């Protein structure tokens, strides 16, 4: 019998996974993408911490102490709007393609 | 009838196409992938564990010398230390001071939990593809056997015979040289069986794990007793299996590209998702029915009541039609902008139906066939506010999804008022070059 980790609080931002995590023993977070490149991240949580994944719209999975692997995939909410003034197209399109709009301009 | 096309290699998504047998009504067909397995050829050259050094008794001839042979044994060691002069319980050994002989030799053997957890040392070999499918078409329920992922063999499921064909990539996760310990497999390289540095992985070498030829090195070098006591002492380093049980690294079913998920009997690296698969799938032709007897469509006019953004099916559309008489037919979007959530629908004279469907377009422009006839559908949708879900996409986004139609606008008025800029330059240009000859004859 191994010890089961308490369940972290999940928040969701643009493109962003927030895990407040709140353990009692050191425990494993390794997490990966479901890309074609893995990025993979590895680290032992002893005191309360928060860490910010940040989750494409390919995938990502994270493993926290010994439960099951859980994947989350990111859609494409945005922030501006595509029909309006100038100054609005051209934000909404920044927040969702940020490099091309950049060299695209 | 044969069909040929090709589909994605991805597990949870049904491939929806819609044969088309002039003459005969139309067959909807559903393929659907539930597993892919890229199984390489492996061979198993050693295995290693933690070790267990045992030390026989030492002879105490304590008048005189002893010397040893040679015995075959991995890591053998002998040594004689002289003049010892031990004291057991009740007295001391012998009567014979200042000059004794202790032999105390040692022998390094294999460990009883080599049984139970050990390491094996794969040479891996680029082996066969196969995968399960589901698939149904017509009438015919969902029948399920799994085929072989290359572009030859053909497999009976139902009555249709499906060649899956070569996958369009060659990439496999697994490197040359795999350690298989327990439930998860690595990425490490190997001595060789030759060698072993005694600290890291090749301490301890065994062909199986029954075998009798051992290989070992772990420096075990002997040590003279002191103050006159009967006991063999030796130093040598520890064990790399240990050592590498604390700094192996993350294992491969945790860093695999391409969500593979990693498992072991055969050493299989499951539900990768690289590249496309082509079908090529042989329906009977007892599965076709003459278009005398099927419901024929006309006057067709689609409307999009509802749009949304998200890859989730939110996305409404009504037709009219006027059918020529009741039944069932199928309905299918061939475009790429749109999936469409209804396999067929029920059918009047002079009625009205409602599919659901899932774009990723702003503005879809995409257009279905419903009883070999097709209407384009046309509207706008809004993006979601959800910002993170736990279901993979059931469209696929293109290159033009996100343009609008403000966004249109301001390139047509960029592009459009560049190039009439250029060309007036051009025109006035051409104007003069006219007015200057014609000053002269």
């Amino acid at each position: 019998i191994a010890t089961l980790a308490p369940e972290p609080l999940v928040e969701h931002k643009h493109r962003t996974l927030i895990l407040h995590l709140h353990p009692d023993h050191p425990t494993l977070l390794t997490t990966r993408s479901l890309g074609s490149d893995a990025n993979p991240t590895r680290q032992w949580i002893e005191r309360p911490t928060t860490v910010n994944f940040t989750v494409t719209g390919e995938g990502l999975e994270y493993t926290w102490g010994n439960h099951p692997p859980k994947r989350v995939w990111a859609q494409e909410s945005g922030e501006g709007n595509p029909h309006g003034w100038p100054h609005e197209v051209v934000v909404y399109y920044y927040n969702r393609y940020p490099l091309t709009t950049i060299i695209g301009l | 009838y044969e069909h040929t096309a090709v589909m994605p290699n991805k597990v949870g998504i049904p491939y929806k196409a819609l044969v088309e047998r002039p003459g005969y009504a139309p067959v909807h067909l559903q393929i659907q992938l539930v597993n892919t397995r890229i199984i390489p050829s492996t061979n198993l050259e050693y295995i290693t564990c933690k070790y267990k050094t045992k030390v026989p008794s030492p002879v105490v001839k304590c008048c005189g010398a002893t010397q040893c042979t040679s015995k075959p044994h991995p890591d053998y060691q002998c040594q004689v230390f002289s003049g010892v002069y031990p004291f057991m319980w009740g007295g001391a050994y012998c009567f014979c001071d200042t000059e004794n002989t202790q032999m105390s030799e040692a022998y390094v053997e294999r460990s009883e939990e080599c049984s139970i957890d050990h390491a094996k040392a794969y040479k891996v070999h680029t082996g066969t593809v196969q995968a399960m499918v589901n698939i149904t078409y017509g009438s015919v329920s969902w029948r399920s056997a799994d085929v072989y992922v290359n572009g030859e063999t053909p497999a009976k499921i139902g009555d249709a015979k499906l060649i899956i064909g070569p996958l369009s990539s060659a990439w496999s996760p697994f490197d040359n040289k795999v350690v298989v310990y327990g439930h998860e497999v690595y990425n490490y390289d190997f001595p060789e069986y030759g060698t072993g540095k005694a600290g890291s992985f090749g301490d301890l070498q065994s062909r199986t794990s029954t075998s009798n030829d051992l290989y070992a090195n772990t420096n075990l070098k002997l040590q003279r007793p002191q103050a006159g006591i009967v006991h063999t002492p030796f130093t040598q380093v520890p064990s790399g299996f240990e050592r590498w049980k604390k700094d192996k690294g993350a294992p491969l079913n945790d860093v695999a590209p391409f969500g593979c998920s990693i498992a072991l009997e055969p050493l299989r690296a499951e539900n990768c998702a690289v590249g496309s698969i082509p079908i090529s799938i042989d329906i009977p032709d007892a599965a076709f029915t003459r278009i005398s007897e099927t419901p024929t469509v006309s006057d067709l006019e689609c409307k999009i009541t509802e749009c949304t953004y998200a890859f989730d099916f939110g996305g409404i559309a009504t037709v009219a039609y006027k059918s020529s008489k009741a039944g069932n037919c199928p309905i299918h979007s061939p475009s790429g902008v749109a999936v469409i959530k209804e396999n067929d629908v029920t059918l009047a004279e002079s009625g009205s139906f409602t599919f659901h469907f899932s774009t990723a377009n702003i503005h879809p422009a995409f257009k279905l066939q419903v009883c070999t006839s097709a209407v384009t559908c046309k509207g706008d949708c809004k993006p979601p506010k959800d910002h993170i879900v736990d279901y993979p996409a059931q469209h696929t986004e293109s290159f033009t999804s996100a343009i609008s139609a403000t966004a249109w606008s301001w390139i047509k008025v960029l592009v459009g008022g560049t190039s009439a800029f250029i060309v007036l330059g051009l025109i006035a240009t051409a104007v003069v070059a006219l007015v200057l000859f014609f000053h002269r004859h």
